């Protein structure tokens, strides 16, 4: 039964901490365990401090290894991470697998929402189907994990004032009650509302804008100021851009955007950040570089 | 000798990212095919308009060059790897004198097996080659038209015997191809060269695609992500700035230069071209392309071309 179940992903979680991928039927069951817990979650995840809010990790397992080290490793400390956990790093399959991992043996602890790179056409391109391809010999385990980002929440709240997703906000949202009305279960759409929660980035610009990604919008300080208030908001928190100090405010400290995967690409040579918030909501931040890890292969230039 | 296995493995990187872009559609090369694998994992976005901007950069400059001189010259590409421009100058009716190509040894012997084992490679060669059969003898391919030579460009005295036994003349006017070579030699090695041939050419054109700006955390981490890949990049000190690559070129033999870094030349691309590329992939985000193009430039040198008109070459 399910008491089999839970020491057996005591295993898993202790074999993918040393970079060691799980097996093809492995993952079907953990992904399947998976939407079954997600499903039964709001597109709005309520959720409690003290806590500690990451951003984009895109594959880069040794640095979310760096990441716990320096946060504390789960359950200890409360998570909440803000997609974009694959593509581009060479350790998707790893990184997404111990991130579902814990979800399902740690529900109450971990919240993991969906990035825009938690989508199928986006990883046929930045790594992840190829990276699968490879460590398996097929398809079947991207299948599984792209078929499992359907069910990611959208979006979460923090003890009610602070808001957390991955991209930004909608001209086709006002309120938190138009995010639970939502039907997340499926694939991220070209445009609308589902759309540019995952896409959106603030700006300098007054007002909307054409965002320069060709998805979402791009919105000034005055519309993060009518959300907030409108809301009863005191923060929106959210990853999706490169930020070379790890974290960044904007639009008056109404903003804030969270970056956590140091040396972007492996090449950047930014810092990673992460948020902590304490029992009463106030702030600090991480900083951190890349762990040591003599073996990770070269990133690609013009050679 | 330690670095040389490295930095001879960087040839099959580029040939690989040139390939792919090719598959996708970035330029066409019905040739690349017959010297490298089809990599069946994607490179990224910014990799491919990164190589194609680089390939239309070369590219634009030996046609200048051959337009002004009306093909009666020479080129010798320098460190040439899986070049194809023989192959596609003689498609598009722009052959040059003679085309000379030059690799170490090792590389050399990859591309004369892969010549003289596949007829698309071999007829064209031999089309205009003034006997029936093409010689290799040690690492030296011979013909009327082509040459491919292995020698090591960091010794001057080898490189030049094996181009005047190849007949190159030196009262032709020469285009000499650099495209990311100089940045694994010293940088006293790297002016030898640029000073030779400035030397041995009265009317002369030298491309340099390479690193610039590495002055920084960027320029760092590039430096520790190919010694990983046991390849150091012996002449970074000479990828300062495009000031400092304008000066390396007329400190060494030559009257003009001009550099512009990559994102300046895919800024100043022909909008009709930017379209068609930026919808053959989507990439989001554009300050991973901006960061890694301003770390690479293009830089061109002239001596002698007066009544050439040289001096007026543009990208
Ligand atoms: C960066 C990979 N190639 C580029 C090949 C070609 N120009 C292209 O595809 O753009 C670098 C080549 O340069 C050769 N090389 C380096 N150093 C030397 C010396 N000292 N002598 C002869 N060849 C050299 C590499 O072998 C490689 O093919
Ligand atoms: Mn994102
Ligand atoms: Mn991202």
């Amino acid at each position: 039964d399910e008491k089999v179940f839970t020491k057996e992903l005591d295993q898993w979680i202790e074999q993918l901490n040393e970079c060691k991928q799980l097996s093809e039927s492995q993952v079907k069951s953990l992904c399947e365990k998976a939407k079954e817990i997600l499903t039964k979650e709001s597109n709005v995840q309520e959720v409690r401090c003290p806590v500690t809010v990451c951003g984009d990790v895109h594959g880069q397992f040794h640095d979310l290894m760096e990441l716990f080290r320096i946060g504390g490793k789960s359950p200890d400390t409360n998570y909440l991470f803000m997609g974009d956990y694959v593509d581009r790093g060479y350790y998707s399959v790893e990184t997404v697998t111990l991130l579902v991992a814990l979800k399902v043996r740690y529900r109450e602890r971990i919240t993991i929402l969906r990035g825009n790179h938690e989508s199928r056409q986006i990883t046929q391109v930045y790594g992840f189907y190829d990276e699968c391809l490879r460590k398996y010999g097929n398809a079947n385990v991207w299948k599984y994990f792209t078929d499992l980002f359907d069910y990611l929440p959208l979006t979460a709240l923090v003890d009610g004032q602070i808001f957390c997703l991955h991209g930004g906000l909608s001209p086709s949202i006002d309120t938190l009650d138009h995010i639970r009305a939502l039907d997340r279960l499926q694939e991220v759409p070209h445009e609308g509302p589902m759309c540019d929660l995952l896409w959106s980035d603030p700006d300098d610009r007054g007002g909307w804008g054409i965002s320069p990604r060709g998805a979402g919008y791009t919105f000034g300080q005055d519309i993060s100021e009518t959300f907030n208030h409108a809301n009863g908001l005191t923060l929106v928190s959210r990853a999706h851009q490169l930020v070379m100090e790890g974290y960044n405010w904007c639009h008056d400290r109404n903003v804030v955007t969270i970056f956590s995967a140091p040396n972007y690409c492996y090449r950047c040579g930014n810092q990673a950040a992460i948020m902590e918030l304490d029992d009463t909501l106030k702030y600090s931040f991480l900083q951190f570089d890349p762990a040591p890890h003599v073996t990770r292969r070269t990133p690609d230039y013009f050679l | 000798d330690e670095n040389d296995e490295g930095v001879r493995g960087t040839c099959e990187d580029a040939s690989l990212c040139k390939r792919f872009a090719v598959s996708i559609g970035y330029w066409h090369d019905p040739y690349i095919q017959h010297f490298v694998r089809l990599s069946k994992e994607r490179k990224a976005p910014e990799i491919n308009r990164g190589y194609f901007a680089r390939v239309h950069g070369v590219s634009q400059l030996i046609k200048a060059f051959l337009r002004k001189t009306e093909c009666h010259c020479q080129i010798v590409n320098l460190g040439a790897g899986m070049d194809t421009t023989f192959w596609r100058l003689k498609d598009e009716d722009l052959l040059s004198s003679k085309y000379f190509e030059v690799d170490f040894p090792m590389i050399v012997t990859r591309k004369l097996h892969s010549i003289k084992c596949k007829p698309p490679l071999s007829s064209p060669i031999l089309e205009l080659h003034s006997e029936d059969t093409l010689q290799m003898d040690g690492h030296i391919l011979d013909s009327k038209r082509y040459a491919v030579i292995g020698a090591d460009l960091r010794d001057l005295s080898e490189l030049e015997e094996k181009l005047k036994k190849c007949n190159m003349n030196t009262q032709l006017p020469t285009l000499l191809i650099a495209e990311c070579v100089l940045v694994y030699m010293t940088p006293e090695q790297s002016a030898n060269l640029l000073k030779w041939a400035a030397n041995s050419f009265e009317r002369a054109m030298f491309i340099n695609y390479e690193q610039v700006n590495m002055g920084d955390r960027f320029g760092q981490i590039m430096i520790e992500n190919l010694r990983r890949r046991q390849c150091d990049l012996a002449g970074v000190e000479t990828c300062k700035s495009l000031e400092s690559q304008k000066e390396r070129l007329l400190s060494n033999g030559w009257e003009t230069a001009s550099a512009v870094d990559m994102m300046e030349l895919y800024n100043r691309l022909p909008r009709a071209e930017v379209s068609r590329i930026e919808s053959l992939e989507f990439l989001d985000e554009m300050e991973l392309l901006e960061q890694l193009m301003r770390h690479y430039c293009l830089c061109w040198a002239t001596k002698g071309g007066n009544e050439l008109g040289l001096k007026e070459i543009t990208y």
